[PDB]
RNA sequence: GGGUUUACGACCUCGAUGUUGGAUCAGGACACCCAAAUGGUGCAACCGCUAUUAAAGGUUCGUUUGUUCAACGAUUAAAG
RNA sequence: AGAGAAAUGGGACCAACCUCACAAACGCGUCUCAGAGAUAAUUAAUGAUUUAAUCUUAACCUAAUUAACUCAUAAUAAAUCCAGCCCUAGAACAGGGCACA
């Protein structure tokens, strides 16, 4: 996981999820694509 | 309105010595702590127990002791 | 009433004697304490609803005392119980199926070799003393310079708080206080003498009166089941106790000087 | 109504579609003019989280929300009235509009704490533990910031942060 | 199509769907009928054997799977959606196949 | 009116002992009247130095509703004086602990600040639930409105009502539920 | 965004706020060294690198230098 | 995952050794050290707004889950006799003994 400001994907895999009260990109297929807005 | 209640029993009544019986109830007494005493007056009068506490001279000489009333 | 896994027994008040060694069959030695239970008498029973809420409370008063140094309602309590009256009386926390009548004698013979429990007692009271032997504070050294110093605690607080916390160690009374050391393993019973035999170090002096009880550790919480339930009544198996009940593994008095093999 | 009917009869699936019958729409409508349900029905402004009879119209029986287009109100009405079922489903209104859950319903927990007026979710806020100055002050939203051009019979505003 | 695709549909024998093109319910049973006769279908397995029936008068859409399990799916799709039939037939055959 | 002096300053001066209702009710709107009612500033016979205050018995105090998520946002912070002794409680935790502690200092801090608080607190009774004594249930006067209306449940409105409430939207029959 | 070094201004004290290092006592913050739960790795395993949450407890013994620092010896789970 | 051993620190004591020319004090000597909930980050179960999927500032129940922090549990928890003499109790004040001998 990684902790941003901003946001944003990086391959068409990634999906934007609202939990725990923040913005949380998930990626299957590459695992190194995990951000969460801080 | 409802109806006055008026309870009256006196169970300290005996078969044997009426003149005793009416002292039985009348001889009762308790004496207790200062501690003890200023908590169960506050909890029946429904304050704090630093009311109960007694004052010094220094307040009791400079009380007015004849103070005005009106009406 | 039938034991219960939710159950707790009641406790005993005893003398401790003085300290012994106890050898083990494996070689080893241990250090056991002596406890007698002189007079063990349940003085009263306060009911669960008017002590706790959740569990019963008992009234256990220790060994006999003079009538001429006692109170009023002290003596005429003990007058309407009909027992002579005790030196430390104590309360003990049992639930609502081992209840007891008042005026019950208590024997040793409550416990049985191999157990463990808790003992309750005043630690050994050194007075007012110096921070060096009550917290255990390190003092300044001997004579590279230090002038009246040699024991001083240093400094006790900060600057900016401008006052010392209420959690500050400092010098003050030491060793009265009631102290309770958890999961001493019992080994030998002595019925004649009415004598039990506690591993470890037993807070409190000797000659004086310890509260012995079960052991509330969660490892020994479930330990009751075998012990008689209620206490330990001499007339209702109707057999007489050996004179020393030993555990397991206690090298007896009369042994066979065993050799390893 | 659609309902999807399965029945098990020896390793043989039977999977079938039946349609009921569901209550229309009232003859006479106080707007007929206006596009939009609630627009129409002149109950813009006026519905609010304690009006379960009208929250309760267009609901799953699983307490889901129904699709916008086929439900036919406006956006801005929609998200309102999104907010406003998600408001009461914490209150603890719509009692008859939970999953039905034999195993669950026997392991019960702690009561669950009354509340009202809830913004964000149950398990997602974290206390705050420095509370701002009062120059500086954390405040503590409460209701949805939607809801601000609800009718005001008394006349101050709602106080949507306290 | 890309599930039936995906799910792996080597473990279904037969595949038919019965239907009447002259009805006014018929869009789903056809779109589940091309999902389930799309290209990746066919070429995750060749062993299949997937039959359109075509009539004029039964008036009652059906579905019809046969799978080496034993298994008879029978579904009489005519007024339930092309998705959920194909996500309930993706269900059965992954629970049983 | 033409009463003696003794009881007619008995009169004026008495205790009154009120009720009330603090299920689904908001602990500031509570604790609002029941400052009112014990500093007593509902008498026109009011004053600073009088002692003129009334005794308030709240019940239903386990059944209280905070408005919002101040349940999970509202801390109370206490210290016991000791080096690392701050605690921070949330206002959940403190309410599952003790149910009266809420409203208690609820009513503490909307209370004034001088000494005649811990008088004014003395008079106040609270209880988790509907579990009165009877020498204190024998003194209740009159119960207090509740400040804030309860609102209704879905399954608590009559059909009456409900076919009476008008059909907004027509559904389609197609349409899965 | 913080006010931890230097400097900047001289607002409080020059009819006194006694100035570095050590001994004792530590309190607090987390921008976490260990111990705890995890994500990602160009993570094969032991060793590693970063990120998240977490402060109830610890963070050594010696030679030299007055030394804070600094280099070295031996360790620890670590010598913040 | 399963068995043990040790140290630190909290709390205690002299059976033995050690200091020990007072009967005690002491360590270098000996004994004991714990059950439940909760979570922050992070995973999965069903499921709509977005008739698919999706851990949910969507509800309802779900589960492995850091440390704190509380609670089970334990410690005190019988009040109005105290002249004098002792105490392993103590600055004074307090506390426990003075019937078996
Ligand atoms: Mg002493
Ligand atoms: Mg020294
Ligand atoms: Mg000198
Ligand atoms: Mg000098
Ligand atoms: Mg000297
Ligand atoms: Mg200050
Ligand atoms: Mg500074
Ligand atoms: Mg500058
Ligand atoms: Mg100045
Ligand atoms: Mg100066
Ligand atoms: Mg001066
Ligand atoms: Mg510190
Ligand atoms: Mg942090
Ligand atoms: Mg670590
Ligand atoms: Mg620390
Ligand atoms: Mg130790
Ligand atoms: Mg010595
Ligand atoms: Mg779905
Ligand atoms: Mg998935
Ligand atoms: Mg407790
Ligand atoms: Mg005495
Ligand atoms: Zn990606
Ligand atoms: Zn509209």
């Amino acid at each position: 996981f990684k902790t941003k400001g901003v946001l944003k994907k990086r391959c068409r895999d990634c999906y934007l999820v609202k939990r725990r009260g923040r913005w949380f990109i998930y990626c299957k297929t590459n695992p190194k694509h995990k951000q969460r807005q801080m | 309105t409802k109806p006055i209640p008026r309870p009256d029993p006196v169970h300290n009544i005996e078969e044997t010595h009426d003149l005793v019986l009416k002292t039985r109830l009348e001889e009762k007494g308790e004496h207790l702590e200062q501690g003890p005493m200023i908590e169960q007056l506050s909890k029946m009068f429904f304050t704090t127990k630093h009311r109960w506490y007694p004052r010094g001279q220094y307040h009791r000489r400079r009380r007015k002791p004849n103070p005005p009333k009106d009406r | 009433h039938p034991w219960e896994p939710g159950s707790s027994r009641v406790g005993l008040i005893a003398l401790k004697l003085g300290m012994m060694p106890l050898w083990t069959k494996d070689g080893q030695k241990h250090v056991v304490t002596l406890l007698q239970v002189q007079d063990c008498h349940v003085l009263k029973y306060t009911p669960k609803e008017n002590h706790n809420g959740r569990m019963a409370a008992l009234t256990v008063g220790g060994k006999t005392v003079s009538h001429f140094h006692k109170s009023a309602s002290i003596l005429e309590f003990y007058q309407e119980l009909g027992l002579p009256p005790k030196q430390k009386v104590k309360i003990f926390n049992v639930t609502e199926n081992a209840v007891i009548k008042p005026g019950t004698p208590l024997y040793a013979a409550h416990f049985r070799p191999g157990q463990y429990v808790d003992v309750t007692a005043k630690t050994i009271g050194k007075g007012f003393q110096g921070v060096m032997r009550r917290w255990g504070f390190k003092g300044q050294p001997a004579t590279h310079g230090q002038t009246k110093t040699h024991r001083r605690p240093g400094a006790i607080s900060t600057g900016d708080v401008a006052r010392v916390w209420p959690g500050t160690k400092m010098p003050g009374q030491l060793g009265n206080i009631d102290r309770t050391a958890f999961g001493l393993k019992v080994w030998r019973i002595n019925t004649k003498h009415n004598i039990i035999y506690v591993n470890g170090s037993v807070p409190g002096h000797k000659n004086c009166l310890v509260k012995i009880k079960d052991s509330k550790l969660p490892a020994y919480k479930d330990f009751c089941k075998n012990l008689p339930f209620p206490t330990y009544f001499p007339d209702g198996d109707e057999e007489a106790l050996p004179e020393d009940l030993y555990d397991e593994n206690v090298c007896q008095p009369g042994a066979p000087s065993i050799t390893f093999t | 109504f659609r309902e999807v009917v399965e029945i098990l009869d020896g390793k043989t699936t039977i999977i079938e579609g039946r349609i009921t019958e569901t209550p229309q729409e009232s003859p006479n409508p106080p707007n007929p003019t206006g596009q939009c349900p609630i627009c129409r029905w002149n109950l813009k402004h006026k519905y609010n989280y304690e009006d379960v009879l009208l929250l309760s119209q267009f609901i799953r029986p699983h307490g889901g929300m129904l699709p916008r287009r086929i439900t036919g109100l406006c956006q801005e009405e929609h998200l309102k009235i999104e907010e406003c079922v998600k408001m009461a489903h914490r209150a603890g209104l719509l009692p008859n509009h939970r999953p039905k859950l034999p195993e669950g319903f026997v392991p019960k927990s702690k009561p669950r704490l009354n509340r009202y007026l809830t913004r964000w979710s149950p398990r997602s806020v974290k206390p705050i533990y420095n509370k701002g100055h009062r120059w500086n002050k954390v405040r503590m939203p409460v209701g949805s910031p939607l809801l601000k051009d609800n009718v005001s019979y008394s006349g101050r505003p709602l106080l949507l942060y306290h | 199509a890309a599930a039936l695709a995906r799910l792996g549909l080597r473990a279904v024998k037969q595949v038919r769907v019965q239907f009447c093109p002259f009805e006014k319910n018929v869009e789903s049973t056809r779109t589940f009928l091309q999902a389930v006769s799309s290209e990746k279908v066919r070429c995750t397995n060749l062993n299949c054997s997937v039959i359109a029936d075509v009539r004029h008068d039964g008036s009652e859409p059906c579905v019809d799977v046969l799978f080496g399990d034993g298994h008879r799916l029978i579904m009489r799709g005519a007024h339930l959606t092309a998705q959920e039939m194909l996500t309930a037939f993706a269900s059965h055959i992954q629970a049983r196949g | 009116s033409s009463f003696s002096k003794a009881p007619q300053q008995w009169a004026t001066f008495a205790r009154v002992w009120y009720l009330l209702d603090g299920k689904m009710q908001p602990p500031g709107k509570l604790a609002a009247m029941a400052s009112v009612k014990l500093q007593g500033l509902h008498k026109p016979v009011y004053h600073q130095l009088s002692d003129c205050g009334d005794h308030v018995v709240i019940m239903n105090t386990r059944h209280i509703a905070f408005s919002g998520n101040k349940w999970e946002q509202k801390v109370y912070s206490s210290h016991t004086g000791y080096p690392g002794g701050f605690r921070q409680v949330t206002a959940a935790q403190l309410h599952q602990k003790d149910p009266v502690a809420i409203v208690k200092l609820a009513i503490y801090g909307m209370l004034p600040k001088n000494l005649h608080r811990r008088t004014m607190m003395q008079r106040l009774h609270l209880f988790p639930d509907e579990d009165i004594p009877e020498d204190i249930l024998k003194n209740l006067v009159e119960e207090l409105p509740q400040p804030r209306k309860v609102p209704r449940r879905l399954d608590e409105y009559t059909q009456e009502e409900i076919e009476a409430f008008p059909r907004v939207w027509s559904p389609p029959e197609d349409y899965r539920l």
